[PDB]
């Protein structure tokens, strides 16, 4: 109901500038060697952003959700392991929980429970291991489902680790009269600092057509020890506020989008 | 108190017509939402049977042809169409205050087709007459409808002491009515005469129904 | 599905106690009760009691405080207790099932308890058959005498339920505290004099069966 | 649904939801195995071509005298205490003749049914509710007797019984629509392809009128459409092959 994570260092709040990112296929429409103009919710370009992180910082704040928010999933162990969306954040209402087990994003909406800090839980990652999930702190209780879903099978490294960040996904979360889009973009990085100024056009992974008012959000993750005194490995995520302003979509002959420009 | 002056005491209504049955009570009413009765039918050979539970919805087990509704305090059970096995004695049960009694019972009886009896003596053996009784036993089953009369008549005059029978009503199974005649004696009443005759008296049968025998056949 | 019968009683004597054990079968008798009826001992069929769903219990206005009703759950059977019982108790009991709104939908085979207090005679059987100078039109017809017996009813029938056409079961004559019972059967010639015919008898209460020959 | 190996009662009904899917109805129709086929608001062949947002099929059973119960603008003792439809139901009703499959040796006495309720209930509205309640104002603490009735009964379904009293399946199919995008439609029957010929298209997302013939446009997999450099649509894929 409201397990907050101890193990957190007091550190104030990062932040961050998006130069580029943001930008994904707003149709499926084939196009070749144009520049078409659309509005739609992207990031606005040269816009402030935060820099949350997930290690031994853990970052999982209640953090809101107007119309859209970007993600920038910087991960070494994979410690993200979903997202939640939701008005309330509890069994008051419904509220969409999306979650990976290490084998499947499970994706489903009830009155879910969420705590003030929720988290999955790999124990005894020194010795004896096996990489096996026991914790499961999603949320507390679940009733009055409207939706279920389940991805397809995958296996994820819950291997902790420390360093820099290995991997790139990419993802944008936004909700349009019920249309709960998600677009997804997977790509490696060798990152030690703030978001990375590039472009990447995401393709768009699945479509919730749920039905439901979303105002805030949060972020699950994965953590370990050998249930407060669990601790997280190498990752991070940014979160950038999508507007409806008006972009450029310079498509190429295979007909991906290589650039954009912000009026 | 309650008195479930049911009426009709008893019917004999034919095939294919429409039979009435009504059922008064005085309390209570206004249980949940309704204050209707159940209705039953105890046929001659076979224990009762629930037909229609709060009077607005049919019961399994009995065929789909009983109906009706009623008041607060009057009650009717409408029973269409009246066919060869409606043949029972309906009752009306209180349900809402203690004691649950039936109400007086009104014995539907069906105009089935007429029949005339058969005719089978048996005086008593010499072992019986021995024993020290003597009692001849003359057979009237299978027949319909129940309206007959035997009566036994001696050789030498009128019998009206030892005139006996056992009428069986109009059983489940057989739908035509039965009766045993019995004729009580002793040994010397036996003796007085060597001829006697199992008269009787059917209401189908226009001639009269008569049958001789000696002592000696046995 | 649903079985009430009765059993237990056989003959009771006036002014005693016994009580009638109706079968519970077919639904749980902790989720329904059990009503307690008799046929029609003059007006219309007499309620006697009924047992609630595992409570209290009510009674007939006049067989409030003479008869008694008690669920035994363990053996899944009803007690029905009679006390005062008189010589105008003698009718034959049924238990029924308790419908929704205290309804009797399913009710049971019952049985006829005698009240008197005379002792169980057993019968004097008369075959009854034809003479040789005995008439007859095209058929044969037998049967048996069940004279001088007590406490009622007995089933009588042919050749262990062989002969079922012809086969008519009268009810039994109260005599001066015994019963006469008859039965008979129409066949064919082929059937007697030249084939034996034995007439069989069943006492439901002891159980008494013993075959007699025509 | 339909053919399920045992349904529930008629106040405690299975509701099944159907969501996100097809399903082609003439089939159904035109199954040969049903004893009542009655749609309300629109006609089996008309739905094939209209789309629903949330689709409930209520599995139970009630006996043949109350089959008329369930259905709009009709009461009743299971209409209006055990299972309340809509003023304006808009779904479909189904039944089968179950005597073979439901009934047994002695009477199959699992399905359940309310004579009465404190208060009607709701379009789909479900109550489970086993309280004995009293009638008068002499309280009986809980069990049944003197004036305080038992309302669950099971239902007389016999093997022997009439058929007005036998089994059957009643399927209550509830199409509604909600705020929530619609995911369920009928049976998107298409025709031959035809290349390399003036033909008129009609697919999900685009219409128009040309020649279809194979190029070395190369489609994203989520790309379905393709528009030239005057933003004009001159090329499509196939939805059904790729």
């Amino acid at each position: 109901q409201c397990v907050n994570l101890t193990t957190r260092t007091q550190l104030p709040p990062a932040y961050t500038n998006s130069f580029t990112r943001g930008v994904y296929y707003p149709d499926k429409v084939f196009r070749s060697s144009v520049l078409h103009s659309t509005q739609d919710l992207f990031l606005p370009f040269f816009s402030n952003v935060t820099w949350f992180h997930a290690i031994h910082r853990f970052d999982n704040p209640v953090l809101p959700f107007n119309d859209g928010v970007y993600f920038a999933s910087t991960e070494k162990s994979n410690i993200i392991r979903g997202w939640i969306f939701g008005t309330t954040l509890d069994s008051k209402t419904q509220s969409l929980l999306i979650v990976n087990n290490a084998t499947n994003v499970v994706i489903k909406v009830c009155e879910f429970q969420f705590c003030n800090d929720p988290f999955l839980g790999v124990y005894y990652h020194k010795n004896n291991k096996s990489w096996m999930e026991s914790e499961f702190r999603v949320y507390s209780s679940a009733n009055n489902c409207t939706f279920e879903y389940v991805s397809q099978p995958f296996l994820m490294d819950l291997e902790g680790k420390q360093g820099n960040f290995k991997n790139l996904r990419e993802f944008v979360f936004k909700n349009i009269d019920g249309y709960f889009k998600i677009y997804s973009k997977h790509t490696p990085i060798n990152l030690v600092r703030d978001l990375p100024q590039g472009f990447s056009a995401l393709e768009p992974l699945v479509d919730l057509p749920i039905g439901i008012n979303i105002t805030r959000f949060q972020t699950l993750l994965a953590l370990h020890r050998s249930s407060s005194g669990w601790t997280a490995g190498a990752a991070a995520y940014y979160v950038g506020y999508l507007q409806p302003r008006t972009f450029l979509l310079k498509y190429n002959e295979n007909g991906t989008i290589t650039d954009a420009v912000d009026c | 108190n309650i008195v479930l002056t049911q009426s009709p005491a008893s019917l004999a209504v034919s095939l294919g017509q429409r039979a009435t049955i009504s059922c008064r009570a005085s309390e209570s009413v206004d249980s949940y939402g309704n204050s209707f009765l159940h209705w039953y039918q105890q046929k001659p050979g076979q224990p009762p049977k629930l037909l229609i539970y709060l009077a607005s919805n049919l019961e399994s087990g009995v065929p789909a042809r009983f109906s009706g509704s009623g008041s607060r305090t009057d009650f009717t059970l409408t029973i269409d169409p009246v066919e060869a096995d409606d043949a029972a004695t309906y009752y009306c049960q209180q349900n809402n205050e203690d004691p649950f009694t039936f109400g007086s019972g009104t014995k539907l009886e069906i105009k089935r087709a007429d029949a005339a009896p058969t005719v089978s003596i048996f005086p008593p053996s010499s072992e019986q007459l021995t024993s020290g009784g003597a009692s001849v036993v003359c057979f009237l089953n299978n027949f319909y409808p129940k309206d007959i009369n035997v009566k036994w008549k001696i050789d030498g005059s009128e019998r009206q002491n030892g005139v006996l029978n056992s009428w069986t009503d109009q059983d489940s199974k057989d739908s035509t009515y039965s009766m045993s005649s019995t004729l009580t004696l002793t040994k010397d009443e036996y003796e007085r005469h060597n001829s006697y005759t199992c008269e009787a008296t059917h209401k189908t049968s226009t001639s009269p129904i008569v049958k001789s025998f000696n002592r000696n056949e046995c | 599905q649903v079985q009430l019968k009765q059993s237990g009683p056989s003959l009771v004597q006036p002014s005693q106690s016994l009580s009638i054990t109706c079968t519970v079968s077919g639904f749980s008798l902790t989720s329904y009760g059990v009503h307690w009826v008799r046929q029609s001992p003059g007006k219309g069929l007499e309620w006697l009691g009924v047992m609630w769903r595992g409570g209290n219990t009510d009674y007939n206005a006049a067989f409030m405080s003479r008869l008694s009703i008690t669920k035994d759950n363990s053996k899944s059977q009803v007690f029905f207790k009679m006390n005062s019982l008189q010589t105008d108790d003698t009718a034959i009991y049924y238990c029924a099932k308790n419908g929704g709104a205290h309804a009797m939908d399913f009710w049971g085979q019952g049985t006829s308890v005698t009240v008197s207090s005379a002792k169980t005679t057993p019968p004097s059987v008369y075959p009854l058959a034809p003479g040789s100078a005995a008439q007859t039109n095209s058929m044969v017809t037998l049967g048996c005498l069940v004279k001088g017996y007590f406490p009622e009813p007995v089933t009588v029938t042919w050749n262990s339920g062989s002969l079922s056409s012809g086969v008519h079961t009268f009810p039994a004559v109260l005599q001066s505290d015994l019963y006469t019972l008859s039965s008979s059967v129409t066949v064919p010639s082929s059937t007697w004099p030249s084939e034996t015919v034995t007439c069989n008898v069943a006492h439901p209460a002891s159980s008494t069966k013993v075959d007699k020959k025509i | 649904v339909f053919n399920a190996t045992r349904f529930a009662s008629v106040y405690a009904w299975n509701r099944k939801r159907i969501s996100n899917c097809v399903a082609d109805y003439s089939v159904l129709y035109n199954s040969a195995s049903f004893s009542t086929f009655k749609c309300y608001g629109v006609s089996p062949t008309k739905l094939n071509d209209l789309c629903f947002t949330n689709v409930y099929a209520d599995s139970f059973v009630i006996r043949g005298d109350e089959v008329r119960q369930i259905a709009p603008g009709q009461t009743g003792k299971i209409a209006d205490y055990n299972y309340k439809l809509p003023d304006d139901f808009t779904g479909c009703v189904i039944a089968w003749n179950s005597n073979n499959l439901d009934s047994k040796v002695g009477g199959n006495y699992n399905y359940l049914y309310r004579l009465f309720r404190k208060s009607n209930l709701k379009p789909f509205e479900r109550d489970i509710s086993t309280e004995i309640y009293q009638a008068g104002s002499t309280p009986c603490n809980g069990v049944e007797g003197f004036n305080c009735y038992f309302p669950l009964q099971s239902y007389g379904f016999q093997p022997t019984n009439g058929v007005g009293y036998q089994p059957y399946r009643v399927v209550v199919l509830s199409f509604e629509l909600l705020h929530a995008p619609a995911t369920v439609c009928g049976p998107k029957k298409s025709t031959n392809l035809v290349k390399n010929k003036c033909v008129n298209f009609n697919f999900n997302g685009l219409t128009g009128t040309g020649v279809l013939t194979e190029s070395n446009k190369k489609f994203l997999p989520f790309q379905q459409f393709g528009r030239d450099i005057a933003d004009t649509t001159d090329a499509v894929r196939d939805p059904q092959t790729l």
